[PDB]
């Protein structure tokens, strides 16, 4: 698709572009910032 | 020791058809039959083959008796032709300055070309034309049910074509549907699936409902689904009282006409794989007897208004006597162009609001246009414009197109068909005019 | 007895039911499938018999002896356009509708088969192929009638009566111009008599010895079984050399296994045979259905 | 030899009960010979009669004889019977 | 065959059987020589020569009518070459080439010129020598010309040619060799 498309892609060289959302914006935006980190409870460890 | 044993290895097709075209009245027989016959054993022999293809000497007398046929109708055609104008008339007259040979390919390829694969199609046409030299087959023209099929079409976002156009096999393909149902009172579409023979038999019976001024009714059975005790009626082993079955209970309606179903046409749909079990009873209705019999011991007289009509993907598991007795049109896969569905999806979008759901359904046929509701609602303005920046790239050499055969060849774990990454795409598109 | 009719089919060869009086006391004939109808000269009076199998054998009776009465008016009518140099194809349409498909193609092969057996007798060993031309001229002179006759709109039952026709007769002629080519002068050589041959005899009292059909030795009696419109066979060689063997078979007493491929003839050329003499043939599938 | 725009060579033909001199057949006591190129032609069929010193042999596909391919009409070289060529069963195979 | 059958009268019934019983030989030990001597293995056995029995004699007695002789000439020949040409023999022929073989064996050999006493029943036996018609009209005369006939039997004698058996002696060497290779390891384990 890079090769035939005439719509810019994402330009970061080592990465997917399956990887990028494209936000309510034009522009695109890496998955990666919408994933949170969180704190999971010793209670369910094993069984979230 | 008791029986005297003879060898009938070969008959002889060449006198068989002879006589047989002689019998029909055609004035040269001989040659015709000399034609036909090693034409016949040529199309079994080059063609790819398939379990529906049949060129068995019945198969050859069914073909004649159907060129007597087009022949007799050709003379009355002539005849009335003439009457209308001022002139004398004679039978003999009108018969002696035909070309026979027209009339035996129009048969053969009325008779054969429903059924043939796209890949097939070419191939049949230069053995005919090998066999039958500087004689071509033209196409009957269907004037009024073009039209209707247009309007239809239009009606119902799908894309029409005069033949040798972008659509123009999918406009080929209803009519012979047409022509099938007109001539046998059961058929089969049994191409691939996402070739449109669903959407072609609903646009066939829209359109008819405006040619001849009769309601058509569609009555879809998935027979696979449903047991085969539950769709014919099981009779209780003891205490004895009868269910009707969904396909008894659907005939005995319109058998009844309480609400006047005689007058209105109806078809009874079978949307599912054939297969030999639940299709034992359904053959005394498909054969000339078109009678269903059941444990109950009553006898269900199939009226005229009723078509047995069946959809399979394929035929693997069918019967060689359930094919025998319907007729058949095959879908091939290139049937529907990839144009073809994404000018249905670009019409769908501009069009059908995406929000409104199903009450606003009933009020898209309120309108045979739709004057003055061009801004329904937001949506629609939204998803028009969405439309109108996608439309470079779905072209029939755009990007989709290009990244859809390029993805044909890649292994996926599941089998990767045409359709089901079309509606992917155009539910995504979907939901991106709804994201904006 | 109106239950009883969906039964005959089982029972006779071409039988699909009975017509019967207003109240059903008295049978009046019989009716095919294509609704070609019998009806008989004598009827069976159900009040007289009243027992279900005896108004039946009453029935079947007057079944046999009804066709053969009506096969001897129609061979009688026919004779007529045997001999005659032109046929007036008004009152050949005519007879074809007076009468069943059965017995017109019956009383075409009678005529036919009368006419080159008289036409042999008289050439008697003088070499004088005029008779046997004569035949040939007449029998063309009814083939031209016929396809003319064809192009037209016809009926469906007299367009199935002249399929038939047209289908018997052209064997006829070609069984003819062989035996004109092969200079045959006499009726006991054996190119005529490995051709099946009709002989009819009226005056016979009994009326299932009075139609004889003979092939090389085989001498059978036509068994006068309605089979309504069946669908003829084109007498190729090689049904030919089926019926043959398979009379020859027959007259030795021996059953017969016409034995190849699939779809070329076999069961419905033994169809055909049966039916050419009026005996009802009961084919029994044997693919899962036996 | 030159083809013909309607004639096609074949090889690995052999001759079962026969030799072949001048596109002519002679009945021989070998038991196979090697038929060399020949060419299938095919001509418009003309009506020619039936010469009296013209043989129609089978090509079978091979010495089983279970296969008939096609059939072929040869000349006799000498006044030899064509009965004589059924009676010592002449033949044709594709392949040995 | 019964003695009483062929003693019955006209005189040459016997002589009509001597040539039906050379005919059933020569078809059936050509069978040996398949597939040269036919396309394929049929099943000529005793039923198509009781058949053919049957046929020659309910002709002669429709023929003679009971006539202590009739003439060569007014022998059906046409009736007996047709049927035993498509009814009694050629019922299992489905090749047509075979057919046209039995034919050839058949015009040979039913023809008014059996009657003749130069006839030759095969010609060219061995290249040089040929075989001659019994002369003889008694059944007596025909199973002596039998008992007398040689013991060594070529392939000429039934029309094939004589490296025939060369042939068909080196079907039987292979037919040794490979039976010898499905018993080489199936006992030998070593
Ligand atoms: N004439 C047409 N023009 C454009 N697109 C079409 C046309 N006919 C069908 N399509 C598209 O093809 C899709 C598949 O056609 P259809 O609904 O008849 O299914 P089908 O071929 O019977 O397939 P299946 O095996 O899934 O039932 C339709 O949903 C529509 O998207
Ligand atoms: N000589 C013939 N004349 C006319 N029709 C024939 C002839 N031979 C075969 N047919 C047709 O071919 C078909 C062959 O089917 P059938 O005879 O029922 O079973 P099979 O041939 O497989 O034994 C028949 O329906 C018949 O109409
Ligand atoms: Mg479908």
């Amino acid at each position: 698709i890079r090769r035939i498309t005439t719509v810019p892609l994402p330009a970061a060289p080592n990465i997917p572009i399956i990887d990028y959302e494209v936000s309510i914006s034009g522009e695109w935006s890496p998955w990666q910032a919408k994933v949170p980190q969180i704190e999971v409870e010793t209670h369910k460890v094993a069984a979230p | 020791k008791l029986f005297r044993s003879l060898a009938m290895t070969k008959p002889d097709r060449q006198l068989i058809a002879q006589v047989m075209l002689y019998s029909q009245g055609f004035r040269t027989a001989e040659v015709l039959a000399n034609k036909i016959v090693p034409f016949f054993k040529l199309c079994d022999e080059q063609l790819s083959s398939q379990s529906h293809y049949d060129f068995g000497l019945r198969a050859l007398k069914s073909v004649l008796v159907s060129a007597g046929n087009v022949k007799r109708e050709r003379i009355q055609k002539i005849k009335r032709e003439k009457e209308e104008r001022g002139e004398a008339v004679d039978e003999g007259e009108i018969a002696e300055n035909l070309p026979e040979q027209e009339i035996l390919i129009q048969s053969v390829c009325e008779t054969m070309v429903p059924k043939l694969v796209a890949e097939d199609i070419p191939l049949l046409f230069s053995l005919l034309s090998d066999v039958f030299p500087g004689v071509q087959y033209h196409r009957g023209e269907m004037t009024a049910l073009r039209e209707e099929l247009k309007k239809v079409c239009q009606e119902m976002y799908l894309t029409y074509g005069d033949g040798e156009e972008v659509g123009g096999m999918w406009v080929e393909k209803v009519l012979q549907l047409y022509q099938i149902t007109q001539i046998n009172h059961g058929l089969m579409m049994v191409g691939p699936s996402g070739s449109g023979k669903s959407m072609a038999w609903r646009v066939l019976l829209k359109a008819l409902e405006r040619l001849e001024g009769v309601e058509g009714v569609a009555h879809i059975i998935d027979p696979k689904a449903i047991s085969k005790d539950h769709l014919y009626g099981t009779l209780d082993p003891n205490t004895r009282e009868w269910t009707d079955g969904l396909f008894t209970h659907v005939l005995r309606k319109i058998i009844d006409n309480v609400r006047g179903e005689l007058q209105k046409r109806q078809w009874i749909v079978f949307d599912g794989d054939v297969d030999p079990e639940w299709v034992e009873n359904l053959n005394s209705v498909l054969d000339d007897n078109k009678l269903l019999t059941l444990p109950n011991g009553e006898r269900l007289s199939l009226p005229p208004n009723v078509r047995i009509m069946f959809e399979v993907q394929d035929l693997k598991y069918a019967t060689l006597a359930t094919v025998s007795r319907c007729g058949m049109v095959w879908f091939s896969e290139d049937v529907l162009s990839t144009d073809m569905i994404f000018n249905n999806f670009l019409a769908r979008l501009r069009s059908i609001p995406l929000d409104e759901g199903e009450d606003e359904a009933q009020r898209r046929r309120k309108g045979k246009e739709d004057e003055g509701e061009e801004a329904a609602s937001p949506m629609l303005q939204i998803q028009r414009d969405a439309a109108t920046t996608l439309q470079p790239y779905f072209t029939p050499n755009g990007l989709v197109t290009k990244a859809l055969e390029h993805a044909f060849k890649l292994e996926h774990i599941m089998d990767l068909t045409r359709l089901r990454c079309l509606g992917s795409l155009f539910s995504m598109l979907h939901q991106a005019c709804r994201n904006v | 007895v109106a239950k009883l009719q969906k039964h005959f089919k089982k029972m006779f060869a071409g039988v699909s039911s009975i017509i019967l009086s207003e109240d059903n006391s008295v049978v009046l004939g019989i009716s095919s499938r294509e609704g070609e109808e019998v009806t008989f000269k004598t009827p069976v009076s159900i009040t007289e018999h009243p027992k279900i199998n005896e108004w039946l054998t009453l029935v079947e009776k007057e079944m046999r002896v009804t066709l053969a009465k009506l096969l001897a008016e129609s061979v009688t009518e026919v004779e007529i356009f045997g001999k005659a140099t032109s046929i007036d194809p008004n009152t050949y349409i005519t007879w074809i509708d007076k009468y069943q498909a059965q017995l017109v193609v019956l009383s075409a092969q009678i005529a036919w088969s009368e006419n080159v057996e008289a036409a042999l007798s008289s050439i008697g060993g003088s070499g004088d192929s005029a008779p046997l031309q004569s035949v040939l001229s007449n029998v063309e002179v009814t083939l031209n009638v016929l396809a003319d006759s064809v192009l037209m709109e016809q009926p469906p039952l007299r367009r199935r009566k002249l399929e038939h026709l047209i289908t018997e007769l052209v064997h006829q002629r070609d069984v003819t111009r062989s035996l004109i080519k092969s200079k045959i002068d006499n009726a006991k050589s054996f190119e005529w008599l490995s051709q099946m041959r009709f002989y009819f005899d009226p005056k016979q009292t009994d009326v299932l010895q009075q139609l004889s059909i003979q092939m090389a030795n085989a001498k059978f009696n036509y068994g006068f079984e309605y089979l309504g419109v069946q669908d003829k066979l084109v007498q190729t060689p090689l049904t030919d050399r089926c019926y043959l063997t398979m009379t020859q078979a027959l007259e030795a007493r021996l059953g017969g296994s016409p034995f190849g491929p699939a779809g070329t003839g076999k069961t419905e050329s033994v169809k055909a045979l049966g039916h050419q003499l009026g005996r009802f043939v009961l084919v029994f599938n044997c693919d899962e259905t036996f | 030899a030159t083809l013909d725009a309607c004639s096609f060579g074949v090889t690995g033909l052999k001759l079962q009960g026969a030799t072949c001199s001048n596109n002519k057949l002679s009945l021989s006591n070998a038991i196979s010979t090697v038929l060399p190129l020949t060419q299938l032609r095919w001509v418009k069929q003309t009506n020619a009669e039936k010469k009296a010193n013209v043989v129609t042999l089978p090509v079978y596909l091979n010495f089983t004889r279970a296969d008939l391919i096609f059939t072929v009409d040869f000349e006799i070289a000498t006044k030899e019977d064509p009965r004589s060529f059924y009676e010592r069963g002449v033949a044709v195979l594709c392949t040995e | 065959v019964p003695v009483s059958r062929i003693c019955k009268s006209p005189n040459e019934r016997a002589r009509l059987y001597f040539l039906l019983a050379w005919f059933h030989a020569i078809i059936q030990e050509r069978l040996r020589y398949a597939p040269l001597g036919w396309s394929k293995k049929y099943e000529f056995g005793e039923s198509d020569l009781r058949s053919a029995c049957d046929t020659v004699d309910t002709w002669l007695d429709d023929t003679a009518k009971g006539r202590q002789n009739i003439s060569p000439d007014k022998i059906p020949w046409s009736a007996l070459k047709t049927l035993m040409a498509q009814s009694i023999y050629g019922g299992r022929v489905d090749n047509e080439f075979d057919q046209r073989l039995l034919n050839t064996f058949l015009e040979r050999l039913f023809t008014t010129r059996s009657f003749d006493s130069e006839f030759k029943l095969a010609c060219k036996v061995d290249g040089h020598k040929d075989i001659q018609m019994p002369d003889g009209i008694r059944r007596e005369e025909f199973v002596q010309w039998v008992e007398l006939l040689p013991d060594t039997q070529t392939p000429s004698w039934l029309g094939l040619p004589n490296n025939a058996e060369r042939v068909l002696l080196t079907t039987q060497g292979v037919d040794m060799i490979s039976k010898m290779l499905k018993m080489q390891m199936l006992e030998d384990e070593d």
